[PDB]
């Protein structure tokens, strides 16, 4: 119950650039005399509503805006004070996904979307289409390659298949979004979804996939596509595949629309060194050496901050991220996405594992995420002399 | 800090006989924001689980046949049998939900003529000893459930040991174990664990993980599904 008053922890996931961030917190220090610690927590988009409820955790929170909602509604997170001067320096879609009942919870960074990663040794022309994937997969097959792989135990990066015909999470109609209309269920969903099982049954895919295999299948030139986020590359790049991103396969004639997600930093509600953050957030971190650093150590991709993307988006794979990122949609930070994440996650388990079918599998996601009145987040289910906690 | 009673401890009865059991309590359970009670009552069988019965004092859990039936308010509350039947041979529980966790004494009552949750990891240690009792979740969404553990001690004692939030953020222990044991939870594997230790031999008791329920009109401040109980002896 102590965050600790003249420090700054920061958490930031391990596959981002902590140690370029770490280096912007040194230069904080002997500016200030603050000392600033990052740490990578695991599954670090959990251990802090966990650590935080009872008002403990880091000073700073990273994660993609999806989640902040959730942690606003449940207090976690301070109202962050930019001014008109310092908000314009960043590009007003990234404020938007940072709302929350009005308010802004926290300070756009990155702008992530998923591109198509491909060895442009074994692949100089890379699929315009999903369709082609599979008989792409038989000429590789025959020189011992794969053409594709990719992570399948997180529906993030399955998401942009299911989405491309008409997939959607919650539908965002006047300014707002509505809970009881649930698009996970659809002929746009399905079509994807069977498509994607239809290459794991044609053994083009391994339900078996998850992040790790098919990033080493990558790097070891095993597989001549992988999709990934500029998170990726850096290992790409040291691995030296001769690689190069793109825009993301169309499904029926119609794009793959990957979830878009500002990576963000948030304030603990709990921490005593709230104009600290302020101070390393927009001082320190959101200028073009601030980002620079971190994208140094790890890629960032686009970044919200306007002076440093006109100089990034200059780099194709920038700017492939951005095509993509604009043939997406923007996540919704609402509480419910939790609950969505969770069921889609299954959903997509399930049916690539052969557990359910397609059918069985969206249904269940689609009960799963749909009369949620007023899902909670951390349910106590305890009452503390006749109150509950938070 | 609540304390709760049960008359009468025991209890014997022909068939078809109407029963009352009662329960009080050393302070009111009245939720001034909902109104309701914060007063469960549960079945043990013998050789089960317990079972949820009634909840907020007078709703009856589903399934649960309408000659069972609970009433009350205040410190006072009564669960009613109207005309007693062969297979309510069992030990009845009140529990308390008004400040953490507490579960009354117990009633043995005798007659004279896909949500699955399985614990594995309980044995024998010496006393000052270790285990880690685990219970895999299924037919549900566990990320969305509070999960607690209760055990039975040999004397009808049941007893709440550890309530942990959805999301882990809000964990809460008996005085009993505080301190020696730990509640942690897995979403991902859909999974929860009690690790046990500086193990008194007073800890010796059947563990089960329950599942706090909730739905569309509230908490139900109470276990609706509970596993079948991993066992734990500290021997000297």
């Amino acid at each position: 119950m102590k965050i600790e008053e003249g420090k700054l922890v920061i958490w930031i996931n391990g596959d981002k650039g902590y140690n370029g961030l770490a280096e912007v917190g040194k230069k904080f220090e002997k500016d200030t005399g603050i000392k600033v610690t990052v740490e990578h927590p695991d599954k670090l988009e959990e251990k802090f509503p966990q650590v935080a409820a009872t008002g403990d955790g880091p000073d700073i929170i990273f994660w993609a805006h999806d989640r902040f909602g959730g942690y606003a509604q449940s207090g976690l997170l301070a109202e962050i004070t930019p001014d008109k001067a310092f908000q314009d320096k960043l590009y007003p879609f990234t404020w938007d996904a940072v709302r929350y009942n009005g308010k802004l919870i926290a300070y756009p960074i990155a702008v992530e979307a998923l591109s198509l990663i491909y060895n442009k040794d074994l692949l100089p022309n890379p699929p315009k289409t999903w369709e082609e994937i599979p008989a792409l997969d038989k000429e590789l097959k025959a020189k011992g390659k794969s053409a594709l792989m990719f992570n399948l135990q997180e529906p993030y990066f399955t998401w942009p298949l299911i989405a491309a015909d008409g997939g959607y999470a919650f539908k965002y109609e006047n300014g707002k979004y509505d809970i009881k209309d649930v698009g996970v269920d659809n002929a746009g969903a399905k079509a994807g979804l069977t498509f994607l099982v239809d290459l794991i049954k044609n053994k083009h895919m391994n339900a078996d996939t998850d992040y790790s295999i098919a990033e080493a299948a990558f790097n070891k030139g095993e597989t001549a596509m992988t999709i990934n986020g500029p998170w990726a590359w850096s290992n790409i790049d040291t691995s030296k595949v001769n690689y190069g991103v793109t825009v993301l396969p169309t499904f029926k004639g119609q794009p793959s629309k990957p979830f878009v997600g500002v990576l963000s930093a948030g304030i603990n509600a709990a921490s005593p060194n709230k104009e600290l953050a302020k101070e390393f957030l927009e001082n320190y971190l959101l200028t073009d050496e601030g980002l620079e650093a971190v994208n140094k150590d790890k890629p960032l991709g686009a970044v919200a901050l306007k002076s440093y993307e006109e100089e990034l988006v200059k780099d194709p794979r920038i700017a492939a991220t951005m095509e993509n990122a604009q043939k997406g949609e923007i996540m919704p930070n609402i509480p419910q996405m939790s609950a969505f994440w969770y069921a889609v996650r299954t959903a997509v388990i399930n049916a690539a594992s052969g557990r359910q079918t397609v059918d069985e599998a969206l249904k269940d996601a689609q009960t799963n995420s749909s009369s949620l009145q007023n899902f909670t987040l951390d349910r106590s289910s305890v009452l503390v002399d006749g109150y509950s906690p938070n | 800090d609540i304390e709760l009673t049960q008359s009468p401890s025991s209890l014997a009865v022909s068939a078809g006989e109407r029963v009352t059991m009662n329960c009080k309590s050393s302070q009111s359970l009245l939720n001034s924001r909902t109104r309701k009670n914060q007063l469960a009552w549960y079945q043990q069988k013998p050789g089960q689980s317990p079972e949820l019965l009634i909840y907020w004092a007078s709703t009856r859990q589903s399934g649960v046949p309408d000659r069972f039936s609970g009433s009350g308010s205040g410190t006072d509350f009564t669960l009613t049998i109207s005309s007693v039947q062969a297979e309510d041979v069992a030990v009845y529980y009140c529990q308390q939900s008004y400040n953490l966790l507490t579960f009354g004494p117990g009633t043995k009552l005798e007659i004279k003529r896909e949500v699955k949750l399985q614990e594995s990891g309980g044995g024998f240690v010496k006393p000052g000893g270790s285990l880690r009792v685990s219970c895999a979740a299924s037919g549900f969404t566990f990320s969305s459930y509070a999960m607690s553990w209760v055990r039975l001690a040999p004397e009808m004692r049941l007893e709440w040991v550890a309530t942990i939030s959805s999301a882990g953020g809000y964990i809460f222990y008996s005085d009993s174990v505080q301190g020696r044991f730990t509640i942690s939870r897995d979403n991902a594997k859909n999974s929860l664990h009690l690790q046990m230790g500086s193990l008194r031999s007073g800890d010796t008791a059947m563990y089960y993980c329950a599942r706090q329920g909730f739905g569309n009109y509230g908490d139900y401040y109470a276990m609706d599904y509970w596993g079948q109980g991993t066992t734990v002896t500290v021997s000297s």
